């Protein structure tokens, strides 16, 4: 079963940029969906962006046009480029591996990471 | 053939986009309401000033607690409802991304093609028999 | 094996759009509640508009009294404004009534969607296919007896 | 054989799919029609807002003429006009999106109805074939006996 590790977090001035990186243990070329979530103190766990096994990418309304999700199957990596960051983007960011049941997976894959903190102030 | 009879997705995808459109429309409407609210406030403020002004004029000729009540009541009501609607719009938009999951290409497509192919085999067998 | 042989015709007469619907039930519920909240906000803004119009009327009356008592030591652009105000007012009231009706209709349709969703489940399916089995058996037997009587009339 | 019977049972579950997908499209229509009601309500309320602003300007005019006969604001006018332009832009965009949704729903319903009649004809043809087969089988059984 795959294991996810977040990296690239920190604090940045409003208007700066960061590059979060979800390193998966196993090969995520067969993982159906790789998603970036964020969770703030006292708020819900918000789905920020998601990419698919075929490269279908989609983002959140408040972050479209300034966040960019990407994937490198050679390194088994899911990157999230954050640009023009607002104070609203401060949260612990998680990456999640999702895989509905198919012909090769007997059990559905649902793996979380431990998240990296991102502060914009 | 059944491979080219898999364009049902183009209708299903349609549904998908339709939802998004509707969702966006909701947002749109909300924004409009919000703007009206601010405009409302502006008008309200102006009215007060005018009233204030007229009071001065009326005082020049010498030498309420319920209209404001309902004004403030409905203003707080609109503000609470705008907050509730903004939270609901955030929730609806996030739920739509958690719904743009799966399909729209080669996962849910081949499944439809194979099911249609099985249906065809069953129909051919029935006709032959 | 056989389960796929059933599911073939099942989900081809079913399609994945039904899966989309049974997974977007909650999204549509959220959209309906959003419409209801927006309608309530529109009603409250309408009350606010009525209050502002009444305040304008009151300030107009006070200033007219002031200027009359001044001249005691502009008039045609008033009835038209009142008429247009009342017209748009009745229009908004009608639209809000129809919107409330439509909102109740949408909520009822959502409830009916969930009614059918609970109607099938996993096990009413088996009883219904059992009755379909009985139906096919009966009709096949009847048309078989008809074929037998046709052959008998040919022999006679 | 029984493959056709399970294939006939599944095909008859197309009424189970038609039941839930139609009511969904019904809710899609009422949702779009509801937004059109709210939008046109925002339109008329905006017309009502314009009449209030003009009435205030008329009150500002005659209260300044009374004041001058006896003897901030420009920023208020500026903000009024700014929010008016915002309202008009949002109304135009909402009307465009409403027309988009209406036409999309129209085409969706048209092609859904055509596909539904297609599926109905397929199911009718297959149930005809299956019932004719089982009838021929029962007939040959009775002829055999």
């Amino acid at each position: 079963e795959v294991q996810l590790v977040e990296s690239g977090g920190g604090l940045v001035q409003p208007g700066g940029s960061l590059r979060l990186s979800c390193a998966a243990s196993g090969s995520i070329s067969s993982v159906d969906v790789m998603s970036w979530y964020r969770q703030a103190p006292g708020k819900q766990r918000e789905l920020v962006a998601f990419i698919t096994d075929r490269g279908r990418t989609n983002y959140k309304v408040s972050v479209k046009g300034r966040f960019t999700i990407s994937r490198d199957n050679s390194k088994n990596m899911v990157y999230l480029q954050m640009n023009s960051l607002k104070p609203e983007d401060t949260a612990d960011y998680l990456c999640r591996a999702e895989s509905r049941t198919s012909w090769s997976s007997p059990s559905p894959l649902d793996v979380w990471g431990r998240g990296t903190q991102v502060t914009v102030s | 053939g059944s491979t080219m009879g898999a364009a049902s997705m183009t209708l299903t995808v349609q549904a998908r986009q339709l939802l998004s459109g509707i969702v966006q429309q909701q947002n749109n409407l909300l924004r409009a309401i919000e703007a009206q609210q601010h405009l409302l406030q502006l008008t309200v403020w102006g009215i007060k000033q005018l009233q204030a002004r007229i009071l001065a004029v009326e005082r020049y000729l010498k030498d309420k607690m319920e209209w404001d009540r309902e004004i403030n009541n409905y203003t707080s009501l609109i503000h609470s409802l705008i907050e509730e609607s903004q939270n609901q719009q955030e929730k609806n938009e996030q739920e739509l991304l958690e719904l743009d999951k799966w399909a729209s290409l080669w996962n849910w497509f081949n499944i439809t093609n194979w099911l249609w192919y099985i249906k065809l085999f069953i129909m051919i067998v029935g006709g032959l028999v």
